[PDB]
């Protein structure tokens, strides 16, 4: 088969700029090869195909070019609907193979501000016992939040998730839950999630004791 | 006013068979051809196989023999029929139109296919039964409270703050779904310190799937 | 320039195999095909004068050899003399049960694929004096000639009744060349040569042989008509016979296709040939000439 | 519609033949003959005893 190589993954960019997009084959695919772009939660749209030829109504602000190996494509004059996943397919080899997909965002540095949340008795009289850690309001989107109980590092027992961008200040929250039985919970004093980002000079630890 | 609309499924049970449909209305299913194109959670888009024009059936190599597909020319409509599904194969579901145009190379006319048309989705999700969430607080210059959404099965759950009213400063998070097979989501606003003993902070709990609402308040502790 | 500019797209009601529904179908016809009538309106070009029994599309035009064998109370005399013009004694004769395999390859101005001759190119004419006689030059090393139709050809069918079946050019695509054949310029030569050698004896030696191209008439006797994998050509050779003759490289000659085919010089029996799916190559023995002497 | 008239058109039984089936004898020419086999518990194969031109 034929592997699409679509990089960089990520491409940020404020509005009114001049972005490249670049899409490497394995083989020669001559020019066949078709962009398409997925705005968050919409169904993805054919922008160019044959890698020149521009869909009927895309704006001639979008172009490709090459007809070798290192497809690219280039938006000028960037605007709100364009900040969205773009995907280059080819279509030589019937084995058809899709590109991994450019997510283009919007370009402050901000710590996010700490909280724990211990688990509800109500919660406890189930068995289970979920501790909530939130980071709020930071950027940029890399984060790390460790748990500790009773300074015992935690491993495998959390799930996280992340907001998208916020549309007036640019930032993210993040919300991880330490989830242990009540067994467990019942067992151990000082509960306390460690957060490092790159706002922060040293890991900020929020606590609480049972 | 051409439109490829195709309709939900609902959730199927494990290794089970796959049957979608989809509607072509303002053109036909005669000279171009059709086909289907998936897209799981937080991935990208992956083919699954095609008509073409002459009538022969293209089909992804990792789905080996579990793959059937046939056009309704009286209906207008073209069927997928994915057997043994496995839970990797929770993924929307999109029907397209290849479209036949001939580019000339210096020498070389091809028909080139660029998939024109595209569904509209098809949320395909196999797994747990309905379930309705349990609701827990998360109790608190700014103070942040929430509500812990746990133990819900399927998607999806919405929360607003005091039935809408309350909107700057919330966060609703993606659910995530957890080792049990059910999911659990957080929602949390961050409000004035000084408002937590005076002013009530509700939130607003809908899961659709088991017809269940919950408003629960969030004191502090 | 391209095969694409022989081609006219005809579109037309036909029947159905229900005697009272239509067919809106279409078809690329050769030019050569359609006659215009006074998207403009066209018609087949023999509609005036017959219709077209199609070729049957089970039946193969390719020759295969016949032996032509004699009754009881008759023999078949064989000349075995290597030097016999067309005429007179011949010192060697043979009483075969019949003759050899005869491949009836039909074609004009070349005589494709057949029986080489022996020790040298043989001329031979009726009447060598008079120039209303054709001259029949037999070669004795066969001159290769490479056909093609570059282009890829989507047959497409057509039901105009019950049980019959129409075959129409669809779709073409591929290589858009026109149509040719490929005759080494190296060998087509030194084949001339040894023709003129021999035609010099009828002549003079002094005389000066020049090889001319095709007076006029129809397309079938201009042309180098042929039939090659089904599909009938129409070559020019106008560059093989172009020479004066005084005392890796190739040719090729532009071919054209039909697809109405009134073959044996008759009026009122054509034949339709059905489109063949795919790139047509050819590869043929010029066994002979056919010629006619200017007065 | 008719059945068969994607496949074909029906040439109608014409009225005046009858199909009644009768008898036909198929007689061998000269230089040849036509062996009967007389034996009353001959299946179909093998050798026959009793045997009649
Ligand atoms: C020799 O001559 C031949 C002509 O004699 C040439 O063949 C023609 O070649 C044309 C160009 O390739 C081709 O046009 C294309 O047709 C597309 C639609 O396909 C048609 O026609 C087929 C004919 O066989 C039919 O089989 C199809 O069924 C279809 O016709 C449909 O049929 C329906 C009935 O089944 C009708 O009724 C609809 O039915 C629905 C059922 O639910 C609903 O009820 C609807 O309400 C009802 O209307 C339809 O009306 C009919 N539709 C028609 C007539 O269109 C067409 O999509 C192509 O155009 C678009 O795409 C190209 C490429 O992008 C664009 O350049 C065009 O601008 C246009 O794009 C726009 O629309 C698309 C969406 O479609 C958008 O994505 C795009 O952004 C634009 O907005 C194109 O017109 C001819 O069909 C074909 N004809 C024949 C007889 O085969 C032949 O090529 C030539 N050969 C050579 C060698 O030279
Ligand atoms: C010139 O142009 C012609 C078109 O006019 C090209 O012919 C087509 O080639 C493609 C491949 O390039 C073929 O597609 C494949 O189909 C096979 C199975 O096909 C069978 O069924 C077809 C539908 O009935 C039938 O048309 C096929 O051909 C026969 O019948 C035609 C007449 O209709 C006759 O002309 C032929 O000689 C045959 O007798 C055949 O019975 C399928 O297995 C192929 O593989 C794909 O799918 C598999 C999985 O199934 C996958 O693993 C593979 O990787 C691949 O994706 C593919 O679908 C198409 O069928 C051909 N069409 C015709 C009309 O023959 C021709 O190749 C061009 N030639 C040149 C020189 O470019
Ligand atoms: C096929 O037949 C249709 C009619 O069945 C032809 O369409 C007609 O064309 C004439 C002009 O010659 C118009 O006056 C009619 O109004 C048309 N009728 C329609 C469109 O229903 C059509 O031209 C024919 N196609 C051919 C001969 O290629
Ligand atoms: C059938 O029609 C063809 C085409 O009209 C006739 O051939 C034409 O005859 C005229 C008059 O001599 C010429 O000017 C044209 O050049 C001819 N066309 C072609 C393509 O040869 C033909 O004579 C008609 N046949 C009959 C029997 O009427
Ligand atoms: C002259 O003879 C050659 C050899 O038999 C013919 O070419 C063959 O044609 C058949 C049918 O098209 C093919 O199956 C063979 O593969 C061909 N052989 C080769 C070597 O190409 C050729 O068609 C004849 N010339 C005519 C009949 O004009
Ligand atoms: C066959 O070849 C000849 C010669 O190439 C073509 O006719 C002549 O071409 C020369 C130059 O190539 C011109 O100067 C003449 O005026 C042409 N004579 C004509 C057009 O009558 C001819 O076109 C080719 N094809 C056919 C069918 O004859
Ligand atoms: C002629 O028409 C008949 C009737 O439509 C065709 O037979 C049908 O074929 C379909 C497809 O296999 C079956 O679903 C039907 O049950 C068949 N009907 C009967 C009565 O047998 C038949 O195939 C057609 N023949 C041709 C040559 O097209
Ligand atoms: C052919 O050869 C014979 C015997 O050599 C000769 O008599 C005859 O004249 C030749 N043919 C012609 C047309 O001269
Ligand atoms: C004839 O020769 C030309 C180049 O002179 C070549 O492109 C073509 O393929 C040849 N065709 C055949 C049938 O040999
Ligand atoms: C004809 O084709 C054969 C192979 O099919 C090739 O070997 C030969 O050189 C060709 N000759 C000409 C004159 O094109
Ligand atoms: C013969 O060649 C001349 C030019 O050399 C051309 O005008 C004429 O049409 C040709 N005749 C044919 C190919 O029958
Ligand atoms: C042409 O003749 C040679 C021998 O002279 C033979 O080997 C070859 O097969 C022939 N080519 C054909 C009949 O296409
Ligand atoms: C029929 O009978 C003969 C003689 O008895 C015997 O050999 C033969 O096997 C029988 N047929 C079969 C099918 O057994």
């Amino acid at each position: 088969a034929i592997q699409l190589t679509q990089a960089p993954l990520t491409v940020s960019a404020s509005i009114g700029d001049t972005i490249t997009l670049t899409c490497r084959a394995s083989q020669d695919i001559s020019i066949w090869l078709s962009w398409y772009r997925q705005m968050p939660g919409k169904a993805p749209e054919l922008l160019i195909y044959a890698a020149s030829t521009l869909r009927g109504g895309v704006p001639s602000r979008f172009s490709g070019a090459r007809s070798g190996t290192d497809f690219s494509l280039k938006i000028k004059n960037l605007q709100p609907e364009d900040f969205a996943t773009y995907y280059c397919f080819q279509s030589d080899s019937y084995p058809r193979a899709f590109g991994q997909g450019t997510k283009v965002e919007i370009t402050t540095v901000a710590a996010p501000s700490v909280f724990i949340f211990p688990p509800s008795d109500e919660q406890l009289k189930s068995g289970t016992a979920s501790v909530v850690c939130l980071l709020n309001n930071f950027y940029p989107r890399e984060a790390k939040v460790q748990w500790k109980v009773d300074n015992a590092l935690q491993s495998g027992n959390s799930q996280e998730s992340v907001t998208e961008q916020d549309s007036k200040d640019s930032t993210y929250s993040l919300s991880s839950t330490l989830t242990l039985s009540k067994a467990d919970y019942e067992k151990h004093k000082v509960y306390a999630c460690e957060v490092t980002h790159q706002g922060l000079s040293s890991p900020v630890t929020k606590s609480f004791n049972r | 006013q051409a439109r490829l609309q195709q309709w939900e499924g609902r959730p199927l049970k494990p290794a089970e068979t796959l049957s979608l449909t989809c509607g072509v209305h303002g053109v036909g299913l005669g000279g171009s051809g059709w086909g289907w194109i998936r897209q799981p959670p937080g991935q990208g888009l992956q083919w699954i196989g095609e008509i073409d024009h002459d009538g022969s059936h293209k089909h992804n190599p990792a789905l080996r023999s579990r793959l059937s597909m046939s056009l309704d020319t009286s209906r207008n409509q073209v069927s997928l029929r994915l057997t043994s599904v496995t839970a990797a194969d929770t993924a929307i579901y999109y029907c397209v139109r290849v479209y036949r145009e001939k580019f000339l190379i210096g020498e070389f006319l091809t028909d080139y296919r660029f998939m024109d048309m595209w569904g509209t989705g098809t949320t395909v999700i196999v797994s747990a039964s309905t379930k309705g969430p349990s609701v827990f607080p998360l109790a608190p210059g700014t103070a942040a409270l929430g509500c812990l959404v746990k133990d819900y099965f399927p998607e999806p759950v919405t929360v607003s703050w005091n039935s809408g009213a309350l909107t700057s400063g919330v966060h609703t998070f993606p659910a995530v779904l957890q080792s049990s097979g059910l999911y659990s989501l957080s929602s949390v606003v961050t409000v004035p310190s000084s408002s937590l003993g005076t002013q009530t902070y509700i939130c607003n709990v809908n899961h659709k799937p088991s017809n269940t609402k919950v408003d629960k308040r969030v004191e502090p502790k | 320039d391209d095969m694409r500019g022989e081609l006219k797209n005809c579109s037309f009601n036909m029947t159905t195999e229900l005697r009272d529904k239509k067919q809106k179908v279409y078809s690329l016809f050769y030019r050569l095909d359609v006659v215009q009538i006074n998207n403009k309106e066209y018609r087949l070009i023999n509609c005036n004068t017959s219709a077209i029994t199609q070729a049957c599309p089970k039946v193969s035009f390719e020759p295969i050899p016949i032996h032509y064998c004699a009754p009881a109370g008759f023999a078949i005399l064989k000349c075995k003399d290597k030097k016999f013009n067309g005429t007179g004694p011949c010192p060697s004769v043979s009483t075969v049960q019949c003759t050899h395999g005869i491949k009836p390859v039909v074609s004009t101005q070349l005589l494709l694929n057949g029986s080489l001759a022996e020790e040298e190119v043989m001329i031979r004419s009726e009447n060598i004096t008079n120039n209303a006689k054709n001259i029949l030059v037999q070669f004795n090393t066969p001159v290769q000639i490479n056909c093609t139709r570059p282009n890829n050809n989507t047959r497409k069918s057509i039901r105009i009744g019950p049980g019959q079946a129409f075959y129409a050019t669809g779709d073409i695509i591929g290589d858009i060349r026109q149509a040719h054949c490929n005759v080494s310029k190296a060998t087509w030569n030194e084949t001339l040569g040894k023709v003129v050698k021999q035609l010099r004896k009828h002549f003079g030696n002094n005389t000066i042989i020049r090889f001319a191209n095709s007076s006029g008439g129809d397309l079938e006797v201009t042309t180098h008509s042929f039939n090659c994998g089904g599909e009938f050509f129409y070559c020019n050779t106008s560059g093989l016979f172009n020479s004066t003759w005084i005392s890796n490289d190739s040719i090729t000659l532009p071919c054209r296709i039909k697809q109405i085919i009134n073959m044996w010089q008759r009026i009122g029996q054509a034949m339709y040939a059905p489109p063949i799916q795919g790139v047509i190559r050819c590869v043929s023995n010029i066994t002979g000439l056919i010629l006619t002497r200017d007065g």
